[PDB]
């Protein structure tokens, strides 16, 4: 995400803004707001007057939520096998708002990086599939020789 | 190795390049779920890769339903992608900026019991003394309480501590009731109130209604219902990457991501103060207080289809007149739409009935506007600017004479004493008159008892509009 | 000094690395010169090996979404 430009100089540097823009404004002592509240999944252990405020605005929104480590740990329902009374722990390490989203939520639990890797498995199948009539031939030569086809399963 | 000869008959990535360690493991997949249906055709198959795809995302979603939804992630998404709600809105370019602390509803009120008086608390030293009571510090506009306040006793004696703390810093502290507050367990049954002038006047409620009473609730406001922070994802709508997730959502209304509305209320505090650097334009669904752009999710009711309301209840007109005599700074939201509004800011603080005497139905009226909270806005500021203006101003040479002149040139910046002026007049300069009486202190000479008399510009709320017929004019 | 309008180039793509590496680094020098590199991909890009069974590709979405 970065256009190729040149090196600046005395000439003059067009650079196609693919972008569009937008614009600023100022004040005096800014209205600053101290927003207050359980941003963390636990209770600190150092007292109050030692701990420090942060602040945020829309660049440095990334950084302030990758410096704070929200990890939060429990133990949810397992649904992944045909146990109702099953449960599962996960890990969860946040660095960017996309961590919320499932594709990065599904990356740090291992169950589910086997199942995506699953996916996309079965997502490299379908393009040689059925371009290619000569699969058939050959499933029905696995479904002749039965005892090849199960010693290659395991590998 | 019959494996490796249907790799190299397949001449897109036969000669072991790029690609063949993956498509190795897609055809070893597909064999092991194969026999629940012996099949042999290709374009079946790429219908029974799909069938296992389907299959595969209600294993997936069932469980991507169940990491999510927590009641520790959900509520820690809440509060921090609420977050960035409040930071999207706010354009930082025009003279604002938020910090963010990290404390725990239940540490508060321990670091308000830490303390013998509230001027030594932990709270107070971020507040006041690091932003307000700081030189050249940029001081603190409102606190916004990301909470969800009962009406016990550790939630009484909270607000009892941050009304006394809002009344030294200058800065209201804004939150939220929760449902339990109105004693009711489960949100979408507030309409169904039919009298809650009644329900306060409990005694339950004898922490909150000599709360009320109180002179320090004056910087005490408590927000709206709820309000949606994220549309639940979709294979159409909303994708994600390289996935297809339909995230199922129940009939239980507590797995959408509901934030908390101080953030909202304080998305308002700051949109009026980008545009014309003052803040009592909050009260107004076409002048500063329509909380706009908010989720929406269009889902199949029984029959129609309908869209699930961003706040939890529709807020009738009555209902949030009614929340409007008693505090509470309610969000009506406007059905069949994204949008919502604020209709009045009054913090907790009863309007004291006074006898009726010239000077006490006079000083009633005066006491009604300390307690709506836009008005006290337009004098935090005062108390903010002017903090600061006679900080510089120490070890000067000045004189009694000079102190009435450095204010009274200064404040006539911001009054415009005039009976109709323009739009953005009226917003620019929110006073109307201001007097400034400048005394001494004897015994001690050169201190000074000034006092600073403003008044503001009156808003728009209620008529009568009483129709009838004449037939001839 | 007369400026330059597009480059014109007289390639067969691959989708291999050593020709997405090219195209990354004339993206960047398309980006600079304000020219835009126009060339073509070959039989083997759409992975035919022979050119004439085009037509013959039912669905040619779901050939680019592969790894």
């Amino acid at each position: 995400s970065k256009e190729g430009s040149v090196a600046p100089k005395e000439r003059i540097n067009i650079k196609y803004i693919p972008a569009t823009g937008d614009a600023q404004a100022e004040v005096e002592l800014p209205l600053k707001t101290l927003v207050v509240g359980d941003f963390k999944g636990h209770a600190e252990q150092t007292p109050l007057e030692e701990r420090a405020t942060v602040t945020v605005d829309k660049n440095n929104f990334e950084a302030v939520m990758r410096e704070s480590e929200l990890k939060i740990t429990a133990t949810v329902k397992n649904k992944l096998t045909d146990d109702e009374n099953a449960e599962l722990p996960v890990e969860l390490n946040f660095k960017s708002l996309a961590d919320f989203a499932p594709d990065a939520v599904a990356s740090q639990v291992p169950e589910l990086k086997k199942l995506i890797e699953l996916r996309e498995a079965l997502v490299a199948l379908k393009g040689p599939l059925g371009n290619i009539p000569a699969f058939r031939e050959r499933l029905q030569s696995l479904l002749n020789s039965e005892e090849s086809r199960e010693k290659l399963l395991a590998e | 190795g019959s494996l490796l000869d249907e790799i190299m008959a397949q001449t897109r990535c036969a000669p072991s390049e790029e690609g063949y360690d993956i498509a190795k493991k897609g055809v070893a997949a597909f064999i092991e779920n194969l026999m629940g249906s012996q099949h042999s055709a290709e374009p079946v198959n790429k219908s029974l890769v799909d069938q296992m795809l389907v299959e595969l995302d209600k294993k997936i979603s069932a469980q991507m339903d169940e990491i999510l939804h927590n009641s520790q992630f959900q509520a820690m998404e809440s509060a921090w992608r609420g977050l960035k709600l409040f930071v999207d809105r706010t354009d930082f370019r025009e003279n604002n900026k938020v910090e963010i602390l990290h404390v725990t509803k239940d540490e508060l009120l321990e670091d308000f019991e830490f303390a013998p008086e509230t001027a030594q608390s932990g709270l107070y030293k971020h507040v006041y003394s690091a932003g307000y009571g700081q030189f050249g510090g940029e001081p603190v506009g409102a606190i916004i309480g990301n909470y969800a306040f009962t009406p016990s006793t550790p939630d009484m004696k909270l607000l009892q501590y941050m009304g006394a703390l809002g009344a030294m810093a200058h800065a209201p502290f804004i939150s939220s009731v929760g449902p339990e507050f109105f004693g009711i367990d489960s949100f979408e049954e507030l309409p169904n109130i039919k009298d809650l002038k009644s329900t306060f006047e409990s005694p339950k409620y004898t922490k909150w209604r000599s709360l009320r009473e109180s002179e320090d609730a004056r910087y005490l406001g408590l927000t709206a219902p709820r309000f949606l922070l994220r549309v639940p994802y979709d294979p159409i709508e909303n994708p994600v990457k390289s996935f297809n997730y339909a995230e199922n959502v129940s009939a239980s209304h507590e797995h959408y991501l509901w934030g908390n509305t101080a953030f909202a209320f304080a998305t308002r505090l700051t949109d009026s103060f980008a545009k014309y650097r003052w803040c009592p334009n909050i009260i107004g669904p076409q002048s500063g207080g329509a909380v706009e752009d908010l989720p929406v999710h269009v889902f199949e009711s029984m029959g129609a289809l309908q869209s699930k309301i961003p706040t939890e209840v529709l807020i009738t007109d009555r209902k949030e007149f009614e929340l409007a005599e008693e505090g509470f700074i309610a969000l009506t939201m406007r059905k069949g739409s994204d949008n919502a509004a604020f209709f009045s800011a009054n913090s907790i603080q009863k309007p004291k009935v006074f006898p009726n005497t010239k000077e006490g139905k006079e000083a009633e009226t005066n006491y009604k506007l300390g307690t709506q909270l836009p008005y006290m806005m337009i004098i935090n500021r005062l108390a903010h600017y002017v903090k600061v203006l006679q900080r510089e101003q120490i070890g000067a040479w000045k004189e009694r004479q000079d102190l009435e002149r450095e204010l009274n040139s200064w404040i006539k910046q911001y009054v415009a004493d005039q009976e109709n002026p323009p739009a953005d007049v009226r917003s620019r300069r929110p006073l109307r008159a201001a007097r400034i009486e400048v005394m001494d202190v004897e015994g001690n000479p050169g201190w000074y008892q000034v006092s600073l008399s403003v008044r503001p510009h009156f808003k728009y709320m209620g008529a009568n509009f009483e129709l009838s017929l004449v037939g001839r004019l």
